[PDB]
């Protein structure tokens, strides 16, 4: 049938959660809590988390998306009482390429050309990011390193990165506690496929290396008594 | 050697000039010639030639620019069970009608004078 | 008459090869090895044309398929480096478009039983044996010529040697959705496989970057007949057609 | 408008020289550098053919033309062994055929007063140092690059470095029989010679034999303007044209 329900575009185009995170906004520096998880958070998109921890995308080897990263922002501390008063969220989406913020009241949130949206806490926003890729196809499963000559960091291989999402608060007045929990959710468009692979025995131990992991339990299941079934 | 034996034979030929390859390595960046054993058993391959100083030189001298012909096996020769001995090639050459021979000479081969009549 | 196989001369070059024994082909995908990326940059051409001088059988070392034995893998664009034109060629430019035609023969008499399995793996990706967030440096990865050589060599610091998952965490019998010929013994000796490039990048470095893995691996394990040689040849021969380069009139010397 | 000299691009390869002062040519005799010495052998032609890869404008060089200097010889086929895609063919093969062009040019300012002759002797033997019934060795015969520099650097075992006997047992101004040039500082100051390629066989090694010296000569000494430097440079450039060589599909690795 030419019916959207096993082709390739039907397949990977479904929306799921990636990305969990938790942030808040309290004042300049007040108490010490500043860095980890407080007052921003960047991401650096990699569908390496939650895609069923790596599984249908890494059925094929060369994929193109278009996708739809979908922030669903929520307020952690009780939304029902108050802790919502105006809680306009910043997202923003630094594209490949391009310096990322490490503070939350740091100069690349204002800066030029990098995608930011505003939206209420417990509302959404929709994105739509074109395919942002360096090889004419996402390379997912890759041989080889970056350079014989410096080598950007290993066969990682970061060099087709999608992107990097960026989450902060601009709010203030450090008297009480707030905390904000941020869910995106990715969804590829217009997917085109290429090159058939063989699926994996285990899940995984790396993102980007494709290495199985040691120890392994058999992955596959003894007959039940002998070749004689039933 | 029996039907049912296989063995990978690379020949090579080194033109005239070059110094004659070394192992099968060598021999492989020559113009190999495998031809193998175990399917066919004849195998021919013509020698082209190439004018030097206009000609082949014809006195004797042991120099080391008139070509060079050598085979490596390519794999070890699979002989049929219990067979246990050896097996044989045999080389013939010829010349193909492109062949030319110029001047006459005396031929004396063993410095030659034998004077009996009967 | 009679029989009349496909076994007339492929010469090719330096290379005089025609060894085949039932001679059918079976090609990577719907794709041949083909030249032309594009038409023109609506401009005169001095395109690099290597295919009179590149397209030379270059065949490897033999390897000799024991009953104690699991496979052998070498990495195809970086197997011939060290070797041929090809080679001089790949350190000389840096990139380059290469497909390639693998011609496996195994030489095995009417009385040895067993099975082979060739495949053809694009962009194999290499599983480490210390299998945690660390791979092999890539010195361990294509000694060229040699392989990885996974028939009970085994080592530290680099790739895995298991032979079930590939040195790609897959499984064996779900390996055949990559290109893939079976080695019979009872019907055939040899096995072709015609590779076109593959790349998500047109044109690309084959000194930095190892387009396809080559496996040669026995699914069922080799029985002779007893009084004979408990080991048989493997043969790999690769012919790079449609091969092209990058650097015209631009590359000097570089000594490596 | 006005002087319209041809001076435009001379691109060859990876040379791109068009450095022309008075652009007119003398070619050795009425033949001109051609590639075939014959027609077929009514067969199918792999013939080599290096002519888009050969044609370079391959420099050498340069030397400083004093007041106390005598004059320069190259011996021109293995002038270039050591250099370029022409000398690994000439050792990597063995016979060649081989016509080239020389431009010699001397960068002179206004006020210099001097003249050269220029001078392509094909198969020029040697007078040695010794000067009796032995020669040269051919070790002092072609240095390549250097020449054997005429110019006050005598040696022993060697050939001579008398100028007037021109290592040839003739003489200096009867040498214009030779196909020449002169230039002369008030009116040029390059010189072109095309040489045609010239031997008894038709084909033949350049590594054994030395088909032209070339010689760069003062015939009247250089007298600069006082307050200048006492020295102008020789800058002599060969682009071998229609060149042919004989080991196709042949020649697989010598090293020296």
């Amino acid at each position: 049938f030419n019916g959207s329900e096993t082709d390739v575009e039907c397949f990977l185009g479904r929306a799921a959660c990636v990305h969990v995170t938790e942030i808040q906004n309290k004042d300049a520096t007040g108490i010490d809590n500043h860095r980890e998880a407080k007052l921003f958070n960047d991401w650096k998109i990699n569908l390496s988390s939650l895609v069923q921890l790596r599984k249908k995308l890494e059925l094929f080897t060369y994929v193109r998306f278009d996708s739809e990263y979908t922030i669903l922002a929520t307020a952690s501390q009780p939304d029902s009482a108050n802790y919502s008063s105006n809680l306009v969220v910043q997202a923003m989406y630094v594209p490949p390429g391009a310096p990322n913020p490490k503070e939350w009241d740091d100069y690349t949130w204002q800066s030029a050309s990098n995608p930011s949206v505003f939206f209420k806490v417990g509302d959404t926003s929709r994105f739509s990011v074109p395919y942002v890729g360096l090889a004419s196809a996402y390379n997912c499963f890759y041989d080889g390193y970056s350079h014989d000559d410096a080598e950007t960091q290993y066969g990682i291989t970061v060099l087709n990165h999608m992107g990097s999402m960026a989450f902060r608060i601009v709010n203030e007045h450090d008297e009480h506690k707030t905390l904000v929990k941020i869910r995106v959710y990715h969804r590829a468009k217009h997917v085109e496929a290429w090159i058939p692979r063989a699926p994996r025995a285990l899940p995984y131990t790396s993102i980007g290396r494709t290495n199985y992991p040691k120890n392994t339990e058999p992955v596959i299941k003894k007959r039940k008594g002998d070749i004689k079934s039933y | 050697g029996p039907a049912l034996s296989s063995a990978k034979l690379i020949l090579a030929y080194t033109p005239p000039g070059a110094r004659g390859p070394q192992d099968r390595r060598e021999a492989m960046l020559g113009t190999h010639v495998v031809w193998d054993i175990g399917l066919q058993s004849t195998i021919v391959m013509t020698i082209p030639w190439t004018s030097g100083v206009q000609f082949r030189y014809t006195d004797p001298d042991t120099y080391t620019s008139a070509g060079f012909l050598s085979c490596w096996y390519q794999t070890s020769l699979i002989l049929p069970p219990e067979t246990t001995g050896q097996v044989y090639l045999l080389s013939f050459i010829s010349a193909c009608p492109d062949f030319k021979l110029r001047l006459m000479k005396d031929t004396q081969t063993i410095s030659q004078t034998v004077a009996l009549t009967e | 008459c009679g029989y009349s196989d496909r076994v007339q001369q492929i010469t090719l070059g330096n290379s005089t090869i025609t060894t085949q024994e039932a001679a059918n082909a079976v090609v990577c995908y719907a794709e041949w090895p083909e030249y032309l990326p594009d038409v023109d940059a609506s401009d005169v051409n001095k395109t690099s044309k290597p295919d009179t001088s590149v397209c030379r059988f270059y065949t490897l070392d033999s390897k000799t398929w024991t009953t104690g034995s699991k496979g052998w893998c070498w990495k195809l664009p970086d197997a011939l480096k060290d070797m041929g034109v090809f080679g001089q060629n790949m350190f000389f430019h840096s990139l380059g478009r290469s497909g390639y035609t693998v011609h496996v023969q195994c030489n095995a008499t009417k009385f040895h039983s067993g099975c082979l399995l060739v495949v053809v793996i694009p962009e194999h990706q290499l599983a480490s044996h210390e299998g945690g967030n660390v791979s092999v440096k890539y010195t361990f990865t294509h000694p060229g010529e040699r392989g990885i050589d996974l028939s009970s060599a085994n080592e530290v610091g680099g790739p895995v040697k298991d032979v079930l998952y590939n040195m790609n965490g897959t499984l064996l019998g779900n390996l055949l959705i990559f290109p893939h010929q079976f080695i019979n013994l009872r019907t055939n000796n040899t096995a072709t496989i015609v590779i076109p490039y593959i790349n998500s990048v047109p044109i690309d470095s084959m000194t930095r970057h190892n387009n396809v893995s080559l496996m040669v691996i026995p699914i069922a394990p080799l029985t002779v007949p007893t009084g004979a040689t408990p080991s048989l040849p493997i043969t790999v021969t690769i012919a790079p057609m449609c091969t092209e380069f990058s650097g015209i009139r631009s590359k000097s010397i570089v000594p490596q």
